[PDB]
């Protein structure tokens, strides 16, 4: 019933300029692959994970 | 939704995540450090 | 109802012993996902001695199964938790408790 308050970290999203999809008559290929390698991660830079 | 993988752990340094997309099924799959991830997304919308 | 899942591995060889103070950071959430406690908000690790019944059973068993440097999720049934009486204001009756515990060091 009462509004709840808590502190939350900001989150941001990053993408390559790669766009692939499926459509009838489409010139695009269907199967795609990519990888992400983690170098540094701070589990708790703030109270929120 | 939890997914089972060998050496299951939260994304840590030196980890490598391999993401695979098949638009025919459709299906999305992952591998962790070359190890299979025992879960998949499928039957999702292809509007975009 | 103590059920431990490993979020991040620890050493795997050093485990808490009775009479040994465990220092942890934790965030407490009910099964529905509402947070009710966090040591990190206060910025002070929580210290408790095993076998003195200071903490609930859920903690007593989970931290014992855990290892130094280990991060884990502990799911605790009400019986091992506060139970039917609950914690007035904080915890409702008959509530399963979900905890994210990082075991810093043993002293």
């Amino acid at each position: 019933l009462l509004l709840q308050t808590n502190l939350i970290n900001y989150v941001t999203s990053i993408r390559p300029n790669i766009f692939v999809g499926r459509a009838e008559g489409s010139t695009q290929y269907g199967k795609w692959y990519f990888e992400v390698m983690v170098d540094e991660v701070v589990p708790f830079l703030t109270a929120q994970a | 939704r939890p997914v089972t993988s060998p050496g299951q752990h939260l994304l840590a340094p030196e980890d490598v995540v391999s993401c695979c997309l098949d638009l025919s099924v459709p299906s999305i799959s992952f591998r962790i450090n070359g190890c299979p991830v025992q879960g998949v997304f499928e039957a999702f919308n292809l509007d975009g | 109802g103590v059920q431990v899942e490993t979020i991040s591995p620890g050493d795997g060889r050093t485990f808490p012993k009775r009479g040994q103070t465990c220092v942890v950071h934790y965030t407490g959430m009910l099964e529905d996902g509402k947070k009710f406690d966090s040591s990190r908000d206060r910025n002070k690790p929580f210290k408790f001695m095993l076998g003195k019944q200071e903490v609930i059973r859920g903690w007593e068993e989970g931290v014992a199964q855990m290892s130094v440097g280990q991060r884990a999720k502990l799911t605790i049934s009400p019986d091992y938790a506060y139970g039917a009486t609950g914690h007035p204001g904080i915890i409702p009756p008959h509530a399963t408790l979900v905890f994210d515990v990082e075991l810093l060091k043993l002293e």
